[PDB]
């Protein structure tokens, strides 16, 4: 399925406090008003393209989304990202994995960490080796879809991978719905109010007055 | 030689046919192994956890004082402030990127850095 991601997938660009200011910023940001390939948790984990770096969300009421894997080939020939939540925890990891058929989680290791109701928003981007999380959950009222209206995402995670990715899938928990979208590198305009907090944004490309 | 050595975007790594063995013998100066550390530093503004050897003294406030805080370097008046830091910001900055509020490192609280009264004569 498809839907339109609205204002969202802004998310603060770097680890500063800024107050009743509106900053200019370029970065890979999903952009304003983009399509969202969708996909249902009910009744569907393929594999994707990761392009530039990815938005990924899910709308959910039991947490059957639970990780990711990405890299390139995926066929243990390379080194390959694998990402987890296990109830109370998180594991990380990078091995040269021989991934399942139809990988499912069951109800050279270079590096490892270790730590609808609801809308779930991740990004994730590949920079320099380095792969960064940023995220942010919230209950919502719309039962169907991503709702309309802004919100943004705070940087989690930061990890020294030193590994390539183009491909990516996500593990479903086997014996809710999930969105995708690419970045772009984009000029966004990003309001910060009294709080600290961004609570709009521009995004200049979308259209002649965003310019 | 030592045939166990071998070499074939910013920190890539990837692992006719690619890899090539270093002849490393003792006879062997550009033909001999040198052994290399690069460091990379994160000055990146989250909380800083690889510090300098530099001891840390008591904190002041309500007093002009030069203030170092992680590195940041500076003078001015330390206040207590009302700023809510989100958890992973360390600095606050103002319209010209000086830093205008910190967080201590030890206790994590939030400051307002207020440059010493000044004016022309
Ligand atoms: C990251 O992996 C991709 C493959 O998924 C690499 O892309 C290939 O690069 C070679 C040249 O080195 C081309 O001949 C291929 O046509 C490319 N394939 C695709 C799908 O684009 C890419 O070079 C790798 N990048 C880094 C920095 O390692
Ligand atoms: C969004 O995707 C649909 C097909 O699912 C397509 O018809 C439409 O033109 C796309 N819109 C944009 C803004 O790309
Ligand atoms: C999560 O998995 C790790 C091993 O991968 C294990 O040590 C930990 O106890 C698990 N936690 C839960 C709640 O399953
Ligand atoms: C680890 O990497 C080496 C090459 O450096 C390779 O020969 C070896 O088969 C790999 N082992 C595993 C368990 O992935
Ligand atoms: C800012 O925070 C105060 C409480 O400290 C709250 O009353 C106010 O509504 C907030 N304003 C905005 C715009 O978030
Ligand atoms: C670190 O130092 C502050 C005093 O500057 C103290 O209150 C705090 O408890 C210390 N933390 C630990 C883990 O010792």
């Amino acid at each position: 399925a498809y839907t339109n991601s609205f204002t969202r997938g802004v998310y603060y660009p770097d680890k500063v406090f800024r107050s009743s200011v509106l900053h200019s910023t370029q970065d890979l940001f999903l952009p304003f008003f983009s399509n969202v390939t969708w996909f249902h948790a009910i009744h569907d984990n393929p594999v994707l393209p990761f392009n530039d770096g990815v938005y990924f969300a899910s709308t959910e009421k039991s947490n059957i989304i639970r990780g990711w894997i990405f890299g390139t080939t995926l066929d243990s020939k390379t080194q390959s990202l694998l990402i987890v939540n296990n109830a109370t925890n998180v594991v990380i990891k990078v091995c040269e994995f021989q991934f399942c058929n139809d990988p499912f989680l069951g109800v050279n290791c270079t590096f490892e960490y270790v730590s609808f109701k609801n809308l779930r928003e991740f990004v994730f981007k590949n920079i320099d080796g380095y792969f960064k999380i940023y995220s942010k959950h919230t209950p919502i009222n719309l039962v169907r879809d991503l709702p309309q209206g802004f919100s943004a995402l705070e940087p989690l995670v930061d990890l020294p991978i030193g590994i390539n990715i183009t491909r990516f899938q996500t593990l479903l928990a086997l014996h809710a719905a999930y969105y995708v979208g690419y970045l772009q590198p984009r000029t966004f305009l990003l309001k910060y109010n009294e709080n600290g907090t961004i609570t709009d944004a521009v995004d200049c490309a979308l259209d002649p007055l965003s310019e | 030689g030592n045939y166990n050595y071998l070499y074939r975007k910013p920190f890539e790594r990837d692992i006719y046919f690619p890899l090539q063995s270093y002849g490393f013998q003792p006879t062997n100066v550009g033909y001999q192994p040198y052994r290399v550390v690069v460091l990379s530093f994160e000055l990146l503004h989250a909380p800083a956890t690889v510090c300098g050897p530099k001891k840390s003294t008591n904190l002041v406030k309500n007093k002009c004082v030069n203030f170092n805080f992680n590195g940041l370097t500076g003078t001015g008046v330390l206040t207590e402030s009302n700023k809510k830091f989100l958890p992973f910001q360390q600095f606050g900055r103002d319209i010209a990127d000086t830093t205008d509020a910190v967080r201590d490192p030890q206790t994590l609280e939030i400051l307002d850095i207020t440059p010493c009264s000044f004016g022309g004569v």
